[PDB]
Order: structure tokens, then C-alpha cells, then sequence
């Protein structure tokens, strides 16, 4: 239907809107400004479609949808519609998050299911899934993320190296920081951070151009602690966004693709807006 | 068959054209050739020379320009027996598209024929056929069969 959509995301080129329903359909529309005319509907899940994500065009516009069933159903526009080219279901139930990764880490998908797993789905020539699974949390993983420590993605003055940090949101009430070492094939648990005594809903990574990285750990205590990294290997410090508890029942928490402004997607269908002011402090903006 | 220093291709082109326009000779002659084509198709061989193949091809292609399913039925039979089997799938495939004289049930029947002939192949290049420069897969034909 259109009587309950759980996520919507837009491709880079601005051609297909991909709304995901909870009766098991991914209704795919046409971006024509603000007008939208339908072009597909894909039923294939056995659980409510939780989330959908787009992939950077340099490795195709790939549409990864996940339900509560232990299935991630990858589609890709082929056959004059949207047709699978991969599938990944190494979990059993409650796949929550599914986020694509930049090509400075290669073409990987970063899957979070609530069964205390996270897979790192590497993609090869034939479009093959290669889940390199890891146990994290123990009550559930809601979400997943990573970047350099010593250097960065290869360029001019960012070296190259081989490492990838993570943020994993859990339903154990923690938000763990895992660290990949591509020089050892080790996933080393590094830091465990706890800001909430209620489930960490969403986690996210700041795409800020700043060396500091901020992580917005939202919760059902209606509190967001901002986990402040001084650099790319510095400590983490709990900080308050709103100094009081939001009226917004917080689920998601996304930073802008230009700016460092944070929107918290309230159950009231209002987005409160908190960004740092001329004093150095998270204060209102909407 | 045994010309090529006792028959020239052009004189032969004219004969082949003549008996197929005259009703009295066309049927008996052309069924006869195709029975004999069947006896060498069973072998995995030809019965005919390269030149004769193209002459017949050319006349029938000009009979497509007069319409009717039957013209394609001749071109089809010829191609299957004289080993142009990917092109034979093409012949059945042209018919569904060119004609809007066919009904919706009729489009479907035709689609069903092309689809099973493509997938019976022992070759992985004969699993699809060409419409212009775009490759048409079984998957595409299948979408077409439900939509037509």
C-alpha cells in the first residue's frame, strides 16, 4: 500500500523513488519533480519491509531491501523492471538495517539483523554474496558503520591502509565500536559505549568534512547522546544534544549530506533540528 | 545442385523465382525439396549448396512483403532443415510483432513456441534471439507473453 511506509530513499540521478511498505511490497515510483507515477511493485518478503537504501552510481544503482524474516532482497533494474541479481539470508529473522558502502572500502554491503549478527557482504564479479559474519551484541543489532584511523581512502594526502571502523546500534542497550584491521583479518572489539539504558535505535556516521566524527545514538528513553570523537582514533565522550528529553519519540537520526545539522525523525511526524551555535553548543534550528 | 560450371547463380535465381510464382509447380516442387532437406538434416549435414540456400531466402523475403503467416511458415521450415536454427526462432518471432492482425490469445501461442525452442538448445548463444541490435532473452519474451 501507501497506508504505511517505513522508509523512503532517493537515487543520485533522481529517477526512481523507492518507498517500502510493511505489507511486503516495495513500490517503486518515478521522480518527476514532486509528481509521482508508479512503475513497479515487488512482493517477495514474508515480513514487513523495514528499510530500503540506494547505492552510489559508480557501482550501479542497487536497491537493497530488508524485512523481518532473515532475508535481504537485493534488486537492480533489469528485464525492463527490477530484478534480483543477488540474495543474502544467512540470518534467520529480524533483518533491520541494510546500508551500502562507498567505493574507498570497495563494494560492500553492511547488514544488521537482530540475532546478534552483522555480516559484511562482499560482492564480486558474478554479483556473489560472501557474508563475513561477526557476533556483536547479544540481544540484537539494529544498525552498522566504518572509516580510517591513521590515514583515509586513497587520494593525494590520505594514504590508503586497510582498516574500517564500525558503529553498531544494539537492543542490548549498547552501541559498540568494532575495528577491522585489513592487515590481520581480525575484527577487534575496541570500545563499548553506553549512553542509554534503553535500546539504541539508529546509529550513523557524520559525513562531516571535519576530522571529528559525531555519532547520534537515539533511544526510546527519548534521549540522544552524541558520541564525540576528537579525531579518527580519539576517545568518545558522551554529550547531550537536547539537555532534556525530546517530545519526539525517536527512531531514526540522520545528518545532512552538506552541513552537520541533525534531524531526528520523531513519531509525531515532526523533525526537530539540533546543530551547534556561535557558542559551541547544540541549540535549536527547527 | 550440380551447376557452378554448368549453371550460373543468376540464371538459377530466375528459375527458382519462376516456379514459386506459378501456382501449379510451387507446392509439389518446394515440399519435395524440404522432404530431401529433412533426410540430410537428420545427419547434421546439408543437402544443398550455399548458393541455392540464399536464392530461396531472397524470394521468400520478398513474399514477406506480400504478407500472410504462410510466407514465414516456408522460411521457417527451410531454415530449420537447412541449419540456420537461431534464425529459425527469429522467423516465428518476427510474425507476432509485424502483425496486429493477430488477437491477444494468438500472440500468446506464438510466444510459447519461441520460448520452448530457445531453451531446448544445447548452445548458450541460441538461448536468446536478435531484434535489431538488442538482445532478446527468454525473460523478455516471458514478460511479453503475459502482457500479450
Amino acid at each position: 500500500h501507501n497506508e504505511l511506509i517505513h522508509d523512503a530513499v532517493l537515487d543520485y540521478y533522481g529517477k526512481r523513488l523507492a518507498t517500502c511498505s510493511s505489507d511486503k511490497t516495495i513500490k517503486i515510483f518515478e521522480v518527476e519533480g514532486e509528481t509521482h507515477k508508479l512503475i513497479d511493485t515487488l512482493t517477495g518478503h514474508e515480513g514487513p519491509v523495514w528499510r530500503v537504501d540506494w547505492a552510489h552510481p559508480k557501482f550501479g544503482t542497487i536497491l537493497a531491501s530488508c524485512s523481518y524474516d532473515g532475508k535481504v532482497l537485493i534488486w537492480k533494474e533489469e528485464n525492463g523492471r527490477w530484478s534480483q541479481i543477488a540474495v543474502h539470508a544467512v540470518h534467520s529473522a529480524s533483518v533491520n538495517s541494510v546500508q551500502w558502502a562507498p567505493h574507498e572500502y570497495g563494494p560492500l554491503l553492511l547488514v544488521a539483523s537482530s540475532d546478534g549478527k552483522v555480516s559484511v557482504v562482499e560482492f564480486k564479479e558474478n554479483g556473489t554474496t560472501s557474508p563475513i559474519i561477526i557476533d556483536a551484541h547479544a540481544i540484537g543489532v539494529n544498525s552498522a558503520s566504518w572509516a580510517p584511523a591513521t590515514i583515509e581512502e586513497d587520494g593525494e594526502h590520505n594514504g590508503t591502509k586497510e582498516s574500517r571502523k564500525f558503529v553498531t546500534g544494539g537492543a542490548d542497550n549498547l552501541v559498540k565500536i568494532w575495528k577491522y584491521n585489513s592487515d590481520a583479518q581480525t575484527y577487534v572489539l575496541e570500545s563499548t559505549l553506553e549512553g542509554h539504558s534503553d535500546w539504541v535505535r539508529d546509529v550513523a556516521w557524520s559525513p562531516t568534512v571535519l576530522l571529528r566524527s559525531y555519532l547520534a545514538s537515539v533511544s526510546q528513553d527519548r534521549t540522544c547522546i552524541i558520541w564525540t570523537q576528537d579525531n579518527e582514533q580519539g576517545p568518545w565522550k558522551k554529550t547531550l544534544l537536547k539537555e532534556e528529553k525530546f517530545p519526539d519519540v525517536l527512531w531514526r537520526a540522520s545528518w545532512s549530506l552538506s552541513g552537520n545539522v541533525l534531524a531526528l525523525s520523531g513519531g509525531d511526524n515532526k523533525v526537530t533540528l539540533w546543530k551547534e551555535n556561535l557558542e559551541g553548543k547544540w541549540e535549536p534550528a527547527g | 545442385r550440380l551447376g557452378h560450371e554448368c549453371l550460373s547463380d543468376t540464371v538459377r535465381t530466375n528459375f527458382l523465382q519462376l516456379l514459386l510464382q506459378e501456382d501449379i509447380y510451387s507446392r509439389d516442387f518446394f515440399s519435395t525439396l524440404l522432404r530431401l532437406c529433412n533426410a540430410h538434416s537428420d545427419n547434421g549435414e546439408l543437402y544443398l549448396r550455399t548458393v541455392d540456400i540464399k536464392i530461396v531466402d531472397s524470394i521468400l523475403s520478398q513474399n514477406l512483403r506480400s504478407g500472410d503467416w504462410e510466407c514465414f511458415k516456408k522460411l521457417y521450415c527451410f531454415r530449420m532443415l537447412n541449419k540456420s536454427e537461431r534464425a529459425a526462432a527469429e522467423v516465428l518471432y518476427q510474425y507476432i510483432l509485424m502483425q496486429a492482425d493477430l488477437d491477444v490469445i494468438r500472440k500468446r501461442k506464438c510466444y510459447l513456441m519461441v520460448i520452448n525452442v530457445l531453451s531446448s538448445f544445447d548452445s548458450a548463444y541460441d538461448q536468446w534471439i536478435l531484434n535489431g541490435s538488442k538482445v532478446v532473452t527468454l525473460t523478455d519474451l516471458r514478460d511479453e507473453l503475459r502482457g500479450l
